[PDB]
This record gives structure tokens, C-alpha cells and sequence, in this order.
């Protein structure tokens, strides 16, 4: 009968439940998810800046100039890169590209690369350069070619192959990655015809490195109809450093090389398409556009990204134990 | 729950009480209805939202796997980075699970103890005025108006104005 | 401890009681005895059990160290391998050694907690129909049959019924 | 008057647990989570044994020492165990070139078989049989070599000519496989082995060169040889093809192993039983349900995780206060 | 705070409380003054260093990084080096700021929680011979005088010695 | 009026703050400190053992024997090792020092060397041992010099540079560190003139150990004045181990090598400018000395000695007090 006043908490419809560590699954009146589980399967651009798709290339095609890749081909920017996983592009006549994984690496850690010709051809003296093409490396138009990064010199008609000599001095502001190869003949035979008779070599230094090579003759199985073999290198011309280059023959001389520009970079192996559309954190998997702190989606992305964590759902209480009547 | 209020000796919660998480239902002779006790809900509020925000802030820097390639003669380099990489997923994602499950264990007792705080609030202030019921209910010995269910809210009772009232009918 | 019951206002447990973690002692003109309230000690149960069960699901995955060989001139990445090992052992004992002792405490609490509320739930329920001794023990102003004590455990104490015996004992 | 008092369990546990504000806490009820015993031997991991490598190395075993033919056919191994003090590896000193990424790629296999890869008779026009030498003993010939590799050497007559070999992989199954290059340690053994002139070992694979050449000087003695052996491995993938082509100082292929793709490598003194483990450590087998173990991140099979802790006590009940008895 | 007595029902500390963290103040014919419960704070004492020295103790390993020097073809191993460094950096600096902010929560309530069972120690001793005036401050229906006061903070008061003479005072206003 | 008891808290004049989860700047009574931010800018001895000042040296310079260092040459004992940033004598003849990263490695976890002669100049027959000096390498006080742990071997007036042959047997407790090259002539005109004609090769070998390289004939970009190089190289002669060498031509050859002591301690190399002063330290950083009680340091994370745990952190004070609500006063 007398009047009451009674003291009480809140209740709602909520059926959104949380975990403790005393008790599963608690409703609770008022929550957070923290974690993102969703993601738009795009590639998108970053800070406003595209990526670079590959397309049917991979890196090696791409940077050594095969000639299937001259869409690639010239200058480029880029916010990350995508190589597609079937890309058929690449190194196109069979050999090794030496130190493959450090320059994939160094590539990734690049913003921008600026093509230009380092050694023209008139560089080296005595020597054809304008035979050094292969059935093992078409372009779209013709059956055989070569890298547009690199010459294939080979001997003049007649007088043998003499000493060839280049030298760059790098007087630019960024440093140079360029590239360079020992053709190794199958035969003799083909050692003879191509570059003289007498003990070959290649020699490289700069004021910090140094190389020596010489041909190792031997028939290698059959790739792209070929038995011979070309060993490839890279290496970078550090701003100021001068490169000396000396041959006797079986030199792929660098023709063109790149001025390198320099955060966190990114080649990522997908076939997602790439959309006009613009993100803050792309995901190797794809956008993530969100505020949440936690994501389950990848651990491999560029941008402002969530932490990745292997949880489903990470929901913190904010309201109360719900108990409606 | 540990404060022994919420689900505990006040046995459900109030539907109908929207614009707080804790507060007052009353009856009297002009009505009965429900209120927010805003000040301690708004104070719960800024300390539940520190904590989020804490949280989240402390959880801001990011581990970076990377995806580097590694040839057919580093085997032991390959493997390593992924032990690394698993490692901190693996640290990472037991950080934030059991510190989720901690957080929300405390977070229903902190409301626990402020629904608790506020029951002895209004208890001490009626004293032997009204009897404390087994709920968080207290009935009344006195005729208690819109006006005097205001002033117990806001912790400004008169409990010698309505003591003599009180003293007739609690033995009467 | 820090409700303040265990080893506290309740300065010993009771090695005669059982079957529960809390309880009753009563004593009748019919007999005593201790008898554990189910409840809140399956409630505990409940949560314990789960808290531990918890902490084994976050701990179950390990970080797993490898025997590789390294040369003389691997003496960098080697050393690379044993810190990176070492790192993750550090952080994974101290994960368990905190979580350990900083959930104990916080067990031992809620035990404390869950004494604290059933002695609240009966001091509310009696009144002044008894009389507070110290010890968390109240002394009945009126006979208290086994079916009143009974009704004490289960919260559903008649004060009215036992008023007027109560007020003529209590100063007489 | 009738009482009822509100109150806790006690009992007569002595059992303590830490807290962060209280250490030697007794209490009724609680739970180690941490496992300090072992069973010290190698058991059965899945039903499957370990490799014992007794008296040999992974060298000895893998490049078939003579006196390793204990081990000498196909393995199947659930892990493998070497023992610390195992005396036959590299019987004819140099190195094995790239030793600690076979170490691991041995380590990732679960089985490998045996099986005649280059037979002596690919080689042309020299000569298969006289290869071996005082430094490779078996237990039966003071003179022998590897059971993998043929020691070729030129033939009564004067000229050794090239040599050429090749092996098609046309099989599921990757090949690892084994060569060397001698390097003897004058221009006398030089010419009495080989030819006059300057020698090669070239192999190659669609995605493999090899070129070396041999490197003519005296090393200190080592098992009496002041000459070297180079020895070398590689993984032929299913589809690919080996190219050998020498001149001289070629220790061939002769035999090789299908190879089978967690894997341990546990160097240890312990004893392998008749006993079957779901967790072993190179210190010994965990049988428990505890969550933690102080034994060693060293394992294989499912474990606990490794920590470095003496216990780790959790309460489940409560402090424990019994009535004093008298 | 969680338990409602420092900063709540209590609204103020005392500066001229000096020898405890907490006390208890009186007033009676004979005078005034401020006094520590001595066994409650010297318990917290012990609580709280265990704390400290618990924290300090389980703190005490070294993640050690290296001056280790990487070439040019080491841009890999050199970063992952980079990676894992940082990695338990960010892995410790979480434990130890996010372990501070916990603990710091739990000590203030821990002292909330002593002052209010302090609190309601007195309360039950005193039942009705003493009125509640707020504040934590109990008006006493009979004259208690400095032994009647050490009882209390004793936890050895006498309700039924002082029964008749607040019961007759307690009617009179 | 009425006898009052009260229940209640101490305050007093703290200012000191800590942050909670729900709260920050929560004012307390008491509160400690776990981290410290203060350090003395300087390098000390750390277990009464002084560090090694290589001062306008160089790691290279110093192990080489660089002319211009001779201040530390000799036998050498440190705790650690301090590497000024902008040190000037290095490698003089222009050339790369193999495996360079994992000798400093390796120098970084040695305590102590003895230096001596290894290979005596008389160890060599037929070659010239004296005419091996350059431009590049001057010493103070003479202008054309030579590493001093080094000879360059040239053939004498008679055009034939002979085979020559070395042996050293470790007899000793100790593993001998040791250094040796290959010398690259810009051309082959000079190549006749210091060495023989044909080819040539330097072959070296151990119980564990073989090497092999001829020189790689070529002009390179002038450094020092020098369009030649020279490779550099280092190894570690075992207990019980013997090292041959034979060279047909170029060889640098090793002339004084160091016994190496290995070490128990961490131990480090410090690349920085900070002063070493005649000071005792317990943990030493590379940007200075702490000395404290303190759990954790924002100072640096690269140290020798024991220290706190290096986080990011810019304090980390916990609360040992209570909240703190002193009267206000008027
Ligand atoms: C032996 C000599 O002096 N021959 C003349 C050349 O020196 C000279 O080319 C110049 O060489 C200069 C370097 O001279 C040294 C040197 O200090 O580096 C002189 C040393 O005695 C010599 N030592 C030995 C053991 O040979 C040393 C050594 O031969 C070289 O380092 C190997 O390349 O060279 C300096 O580099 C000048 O820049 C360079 O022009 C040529 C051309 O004038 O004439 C020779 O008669
Ligand atoms: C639950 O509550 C929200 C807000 O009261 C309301 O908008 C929504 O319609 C309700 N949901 C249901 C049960 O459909
Ligand atoms: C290259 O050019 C720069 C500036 O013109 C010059 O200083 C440097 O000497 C040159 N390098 C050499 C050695 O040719
Ligand atoms: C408190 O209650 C009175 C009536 O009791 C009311 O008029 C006043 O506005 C209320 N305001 C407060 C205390 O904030
Ligand atoms: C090195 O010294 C020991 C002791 O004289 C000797 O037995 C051993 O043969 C030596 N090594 C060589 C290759 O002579
Ligand atoms: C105190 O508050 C200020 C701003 O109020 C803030 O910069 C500082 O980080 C806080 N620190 C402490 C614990 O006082």
C-alpha cells in the first residue's frame, strides 16, 4: 500500500552477446566489435596513386626488358605492385637471374624508375650490335629479338672480337639499377662463330664492386629450343660511383637502366582486378574500408591497416548484463 | 554478479528505463515511472569510453609481414621468418582475445557495483522512514509526493520532515 | 581480503561443511548443522571452471623452436635465430606467469565477494527479528523453526509473521 | 536464541598458490597447469619409428660412407636421431658444399628411396672400378668409397675423354642426389688419374649451372689425403633433366633418392624403445594434459607450450582457513 | 570510485591523518584528533609491495637487439632483423603501458574497498547507539569518551553498556 | 554537542598523476616510477674493463694493420668497442674486405688479441719481399707504406716469380685469427711487371678449410689513385689446425696474425662520437651510461652490461597511494 521508489538498471532488446572469463555468451545491452571481417576482392589506389599492374609479365620480364613487355616498357609510378600469378613474360632466353630474391626485395622497397640508355650502342668499339637477337626471345611483331634492356654483342664479320670498353659516371641524384650477362654457348662451335677463339671474359668494377666471369661451355637441356644459357646480374650505381665494363666477348652488354626513386612497399601476387576506386588500406586480398582496430582478413598490406589477428570477432562490452522482463 | 545487485537481489532490469543505465522506478498516489540516475550513468559512460579508447590506443602499432621470396638454398632463412611472423600473430591474437574476455568480466561488474552504490545511496539517506525490501525496493512509512520522490533522487531527502509521519505508521 | 568476509568479518571457514564452497550454519531447538547454499556455489563453479578453461584455450597454441645448423660464416643469422627464439620464450613466460598470479587474486576476490552477498542477502531479509553477533552470526529474536530457517536460505523470510514475538524478546 | 551464521568451505589442503598481492596462499581447491616430467627416451611419433643414425652422421648416412650400409636402402622416419658422438661422415676429406641447408632439407622429408641414378656404364671410355681409396674403409676392405658416387679415373690408356650423362626425371617425386670434384694435391696425381690439359665438371638442369675446375695443391693430411674432394648436392624436380658433362676429375652420381616431403633432427644420447609417444622432446617423451612445460621447446608431435616456469598454480577455490584443532 | 567511499560517500581525505593511509577522526568532551588504522593500512602495505615487487620481478628479462651490420645483398635478413627487434619492442612496450593503466585501476579500487569495509566495521559495532550524520561520521547517542573511542577502532565497543543511555537520548530529540 | 567518530583517508600535498583504464590524470598519495629516462652521455668501463677507442680507425684499419694506425697496434684487451662515425683510416688500398659484416661479427665477442708474427718474411723463397708499398697506403711519417699485418710479394729482378709455400701449425689453446689477398692489376703490362707471365693462382688450405682465386685482370675506377684492387680476406685457424699456402703469383701474403680470445660477455661494437672517461659503468648504452633502480628505460635498445627493458614508453608510474582529495583551503 505505501508509495516506493526502487533502484534498477537498464534493459533493451539487445540479442548481441559478449564473452567473459567467466561466462559465455552474456547479452549484453550495449557493445563494440572491434575486429573487420570484410573487405572489397579490388585493388584500389593508395595515397591517390595507382599501382602497377604487370599484367602477363613478371618482374624479371618487366625490368630486363623482354619484349613481350613493352607495354611496360619505359617510365613508371608506382603506390605497390601487382604481379599476376599465370604472367608468362619473363626471362624469355633460359639462364638465372643471380640474386633474384634481394632484387625483387629492392624493387619493392622503389617508388618510381625512370628509363634511359646508359651504354649506347656505339659504346664498344670493333663489335656487331645489331645481331644480337634469338627465336628464343619474340616480340609480338618479330620471331626473334632480345631484351631492350640489354645488347647481345656479337663478332663483326671478320677480325675477331677485340677488347670492348664503357664507362658511366653516375652524376645524378639517384641511384641506377641496371642489368648485364654472360652468354655460356652449348658448343665450341657456337663460342667460335659468335665471339672469337682465345679465352673470354667480362669484367666489371665500380668503386665499391667488383666482377669477373668467364664462359662455361656445356649443353644444357632444351628451354625455349635452347641449350645454351645466359647467367644475368643487377647490380645498383650508387649516386657519384663511376662503372667500368671490359670484355673480350661473350658480354650482354646493359644498354638502358633505370634512375631509382625510393616507407613500406608492396608486390603483391594476385589476380583481383584493379579498379578505379581509392583506398587508405589495401590488403593483398583487398580494401579494407573501415575504423575498426582489429582486422581477420591478411597480415600482408600496405597503407593504414588494423592489426591483423586470427580472431572471428573481437566484441567488447560497454553496457550492462541485458535482463529485460 | 560480484556487487550482487544486477541479476543478483534486484533480479531483472527495466525495459522502460531508456535514457539511462541505472536509475529509479517509484509509485505514488499521481503515478509510477521510471529515471535515470544521470550523473553516475554519465561519469559509467566516460569511463567505459576512456577504456575503449585505451584500448584501441595500445593496440595502434602494427606487426608488418612482408612476403619476400626466398631461394631453394635458404630453406632456414624462409622458415625463420615465418616462425617470426606466426610468433607475432600468434602473441598478438592471445593479447587481444584474453584481454577482451578480462575487459568484459570487469565492465559487468563495474556496472554491478555502480547499481550496488547508488541502492545505498538512497538507503542511507531514507534510514528507518522506509522499509528496505528484499529487491532494491523501499516502501514507505510516509506519503511521499512527486516532489519527495525528486529530492530522494536527488540526494536532497528530508528525513526529519517526514521522521514523525513515518514513526506513527511504522508501529502503527 | 578485499569484500572483506573471507578471513575477515568470517575469520574461518568450515572444515564441517562439505558439500558447497558458501553456506549456512544454523542452530534449532531441533538440531544444527552446515549446509551449503547450492546456487551461488554452482554459480562459481560454473564461473571458475570456465575461467580456467579460457585461459587453457588461449594458451594453446606454442611457439616451436628448430635445430637448424649454422656455419662459421653464419654466425649473424644464427645469433638472429637464438634471440628471435629466446624473444618469444620471454614474452610466453611472462604471459603465463602475470596472467597466473594476477587471476588468482582476482579468484580468491570473487569468492570473498560471493560470501559478502549471501550474508548481505540474510541481514536484509531478518532486521531487527535478530541480532547481529559478530562472526557473520545472527541470533534470532524469536524461535526459528527448520521451516523458517529454511525460508531464511531460500529468501522467503516472513518478517511480519515473527514482528511482535521479536519486539517483546528483544526488550524484554 | 537460534542462530544462523552465513560462512565458506574449508579443508585440510596444504596446497599454496601466488597472487600479485599475496604469496603462500593456502587454498581448498586448485589446478597446476605445468607438466616437469619426462619419459627419457625416443618413442613412436603417428606409429612410426625414428631414424636411429647409430654410429653415423647425416654425411656418413646420405653420401654412404662404407661403413654406414647398415642404413643403406630405402627409409621411412618419423623423426630422426643422431648421435652425438657418431664417427662416420666424410670419410675423404673436403667439403660438402651447402651442408646446413641439406641438414634441413633431410629434415623436411619423411621417407627417401634408393635407386641406381647414373649406372657406370653412362660414362664412356674410362674407367668405373678403380675408385677407391685407404681413406673410406668398410669394415671388411681397407680400400672403398661412397655407395652414392663413382670415383672415375682414366683408363690404361692415356686419354680421358669427355664424359657425358644424363637422367630424366619423369617421375612424381623429387631427386636428391649427390657429385663431387677431386682435387688432387699435385700436378703428378693430377696427370697419373686424368689426362694432360685443363679439366672440367659441368652439369646443368632447367634451372640449375654447375662449372668447376679442379684446384691443384697440398692440404694438410686428414685421414693421410693431402687431396680434396668438393662434394656437392642438389634436388632435380619431377620433370627436369640432369645434364653431366667432364673432362676429369668427376666423383659422379651413382645412386640417389625419391624424396618424400613437421620434421625434427634431434642430436642425442637417449635410448630408442618399443613405446608409441603423442609428444616427444629431444630430452624426453611428455605424457599429460598440462598446458605448460618446463622440459624444452625442442619437439615433435602435439605439445604443451614451453615455458620457462617452476609451476604454474591456479586457484580454483578459496583461501583456505580450517578451525584450529587441538 | 568502484566501491563509492574515497571520492563518494566520504567526500575528502585528510591531510592531518599522518602516520596510515587510513584512520579514523573523533571528537568527545575530552578532545579531538586523527588516528591510522594501524592493521588495515599495514595490510595494504604488504598487498602493494608484493604488487610492485610481483611487477618488477616478472619485468626482469631483456630483449636484447644487436649492432649487427647487413651489406647490399642483405636487404632481407637485414629487414627481417628490423622486424623482429621492433616487433618484441611494440610487444613490450603494449605489456608494460597496458599492465599500468590495469593495475592502477585495481589499487585505487583496492584502497576504495578498505576504507569502505573500515566504514561499515564501525557501522555494525555501533548499531543505534550512534546516528548516522553523513559523510562517514557517526554521532554517538551517549557520551564515549577516549576509552569508548579506542574501543571502537579496537573493534571491542559494548552496545549493551551504552544501550539504556542512547535509548533514553535518542527519544528525548 | 555530540562525541563524532568518522571514518576516513589520508591526503596530502601530492601533485603526482597516473592514468587508469577509466581515468586519467588520477592525482595519488604515492606513486613510484618504473622507468627511467636519464643517462650520462659518455662510454665507461663495464667490468672494470675498458673499452677499445679505434678512434680515426676504423675496424678494417685497425685488424689490417693500416700504417696510419699504429697506435693500436699490439696486443689489445677490451670490454667493448668504440667506432667513431667519421674515422678515415680504413681500407687505404681500394678493395673489398670478403665477408666483412661477419668479421665484425666475429671481432664483436672477443674480449681480447695477442698480436704476432705468423708468416716470417724468410717464409717465402725467390720473391722480393721489400719493394711492397704504395701511394695509398702512407704511414705518418712515411709517404708509401703497407697494412702492417700484411707483406705484397713481388718477384724479384729474375723474371720468374717462383712457386712459393708457407705452413703454420696451430699448436696453441687459441684460435688465430688471420689475414691474407689477392692483388688485381688495372693492367696486364703491370701484371708482367710485378708477377711472372701465365697464369697465376693463390691456393690455401686447411684440415677444414680450402680456398682458391687468380687474379681478374682489369682497369678499375681510380680510388686513392688506384685503378687496381686488392681482395681482402679473413679466416680462423682452430686449435690444433694447419694452414698451407701456395701461390703462383698476387699473393698478399699474411705476415702477423692475431690469437683470439673469445668471450663470455655479450659483447658489442658502438658506432658513435660519445667521450670514453676513466668511469665505472654496470649498463652501458650505445647513447650513454644508466645508472638506476629503475624496471624499464626509454634510453636505447642496443647495450652491453644489465639493464632495464627498453620500451617505447615516456613513463610508466603505478599508483601505490590512494586517490587524493586534500581540503581545500581558502
Ligand atoms: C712501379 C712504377 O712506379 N711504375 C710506374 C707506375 O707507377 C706508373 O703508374 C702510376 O702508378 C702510381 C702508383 O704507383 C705505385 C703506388 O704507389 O701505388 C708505386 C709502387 O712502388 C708500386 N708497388 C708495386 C709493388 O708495384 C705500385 C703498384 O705497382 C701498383 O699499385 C699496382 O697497380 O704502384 C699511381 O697509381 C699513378 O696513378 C699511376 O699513373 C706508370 C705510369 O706513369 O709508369 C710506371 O713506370
Ligand atoms: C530494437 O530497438 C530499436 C531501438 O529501440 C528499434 O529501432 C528496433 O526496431 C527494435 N528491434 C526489433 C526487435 O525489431
Ligand atoms: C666522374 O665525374 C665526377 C664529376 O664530374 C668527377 O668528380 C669524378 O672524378 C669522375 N670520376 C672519375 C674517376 O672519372
Ligand atoms: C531537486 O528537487 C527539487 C524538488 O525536491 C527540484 O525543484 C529541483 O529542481 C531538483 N534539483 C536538483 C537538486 O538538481
Ligand atoms: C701440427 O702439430 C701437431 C703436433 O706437432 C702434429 O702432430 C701435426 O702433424 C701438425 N700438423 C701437421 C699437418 O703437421
Ligand atoms: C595528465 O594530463 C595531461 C593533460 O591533462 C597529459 O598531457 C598527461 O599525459 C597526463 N599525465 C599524467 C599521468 O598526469
Amino acid at each position: 500500500p505505501g508509495d516506493k521508489i526502487c533502484i534498477g538498471y537498464h534493459a533493451n532488446n539487445s540479442t548481441t552477446q559478449v564473452d567473459t572469463l567467466l561466462e559465455k555468451n552474456v547479452t549484453v545491452t550495449h557493445s563494440v566489435e572491434l575486429l573487420e571481417n570484410q573487405k572489397e576482392k579490388r585493388f584500389c589506389k593508395i595515397m591517390n596513386k595507382a599501382p602497377l599492374d604487370l599484367k602477363d609479365c613478371t618482374i624479371e620480364g618487366w625490368i630486363l626488358g623482354n619484349p613481350k613487355c613493352d607495354l611496360l616498357l619505359g617510365d613508371q609510378s608506382w603506390s605497390y605492385i601487382v604481379e599476376r600469378p599465370n604472367a608468362q613474360n619473363g626471362i624469355c632466353y633460359p639462364g638465372v637471374l643471380n640474386e633474384l630474391e634481394e632484387l625483387k626485395a629492392f624493387i619493392g622497397s622503389g617508388e618510381r624508375v625512370e628509363r634511359f640508355e646508359m651504354f649506347p650502342k656505339s659504346t664498344w668499339a670493333g663489335v656487331d650490335t645489331s645481331r644480337g637477337v634469338t627465336n628464343a626471345c619474340p616480340s609480338y611483331t618479330i620471331d626473334s629479338s632480345f631484351y631492350r634492356n640489354l645488347v647481345w654483342i656479337v663478332k663483326t664479320d671478320s677480325a675477331t672480337y677485340p677488347v670492348i670498353k664503357g664507362t658511366y659516371n653516375n652524376t645524378g641524384t639517384q641511384p641506377i639499377l641496371y642489368f648485364w650477362g654472360v652468354h655460356h654457348p652449348l658448343d665450341t662451335t657456337v663460342q667460335d662463330n659468335l665471339y672469337g677463339s682465345g679465352d673470354k671474359y667480362v669484367r666489371m668494377g665500380t668503386e665499391s664492386m667488383n666482377f669477373a666471369k668467364s664462359p662455361e661451355i656445356a649443353a644444357r637441356p632444351a628451354v625455349n629450343d635452347q641449350r645454351s644459357r645466359i647467367d644475368y646480374y643487377w647490380s645498383v650505381l650508387r649516386p657519384g660511383e663511376t662503372l667500368n665494363v671490359e670484355s673480350n666477348g661473350n658480354l650482354i652488354a646493359p644498354w638502358y637502366a633505370y634512375k631509382f626513386v625510393s616507407k613500406k612497399g608492396a608486390v603483391f601476387k594476385s589476380d583481383l582486378p584493379i579498379e578505379n576506386c581509392d583506398a587508405t588500406c589495401q590488403t593483398i586480398t583487398g580494401v579494407l574500408r573501415t575504423n575498426k582496430t582489429f582486422q581477420n582478413v591478411s597480415p600482408l598490406w600496405i597503407g593504414e591497416c588494423p592489426k591483423y589477428v586470427k580472431s572471428e570477432s573481437l566484441r567488447l562490452a560497454t553496457g550492462l548484463r541485458n535482463v529485460p522482463q | 554478479g560480484i556487487f550482487g545487485a544486477i541479476a543478483g537481489f534486484i533480479e531483472g532490469g527495466w525495459t522502460g528505463m531508456i535514457d539511462g543505465w541505472y536509475g529509479y522506478h517509484h509509485e505514488n498516489s499521481q503515478g509510477s515511472g521510471y529515471a535515470a540516475d544521470r550523473e553516475s550513468t554519465q561519469k559509467a559512460i566516460d569511463g567505459i569510453t576512456n577504456k575503449v579508447n585505451s584500448i584501441i590506443n595500445k593496440m595502434n602499432t602494427q606487426f608488418e609481414a612482408v612476403d619476400h621470396e626466398f631461394s631453394n638454398l635458404e630453406r632456414r632463412i624462409g622458415n625463420l621468418n615465418k616462425r617470426m611472423e606466426d610468433g607475432f600473430l600468434d602473441v598478438w591474437t592471445y593479447n587481444a582475445e584474453l584481454l577482451v574476455l578480462l575487459e568484459n568480466e570487469r565492465t559487468l561488474d563495474l556496472h554491478d557495483a555502480n547499481v550496488k552504490n547508488l541502492y545505498e545511496k538512497v538507503k542511507s539517506q531514507l534510514r528507518d522512514n522506509a522499509n528496505d525490501l528484499g529487491n532494491g525496493c523501499f516502501e514507505f512509512w510516509h506519503k511521499c509526493d512527486n516532489e519527495c520522490m525528486e529530492s530522494v533522487k536527488n540526494g536532497t531527502y528530508d528525513y526529519p520532515k517526514y521522521q514523525k509521519e513515518s514513526k506513527l505508521n511504522r508501529q502503527g
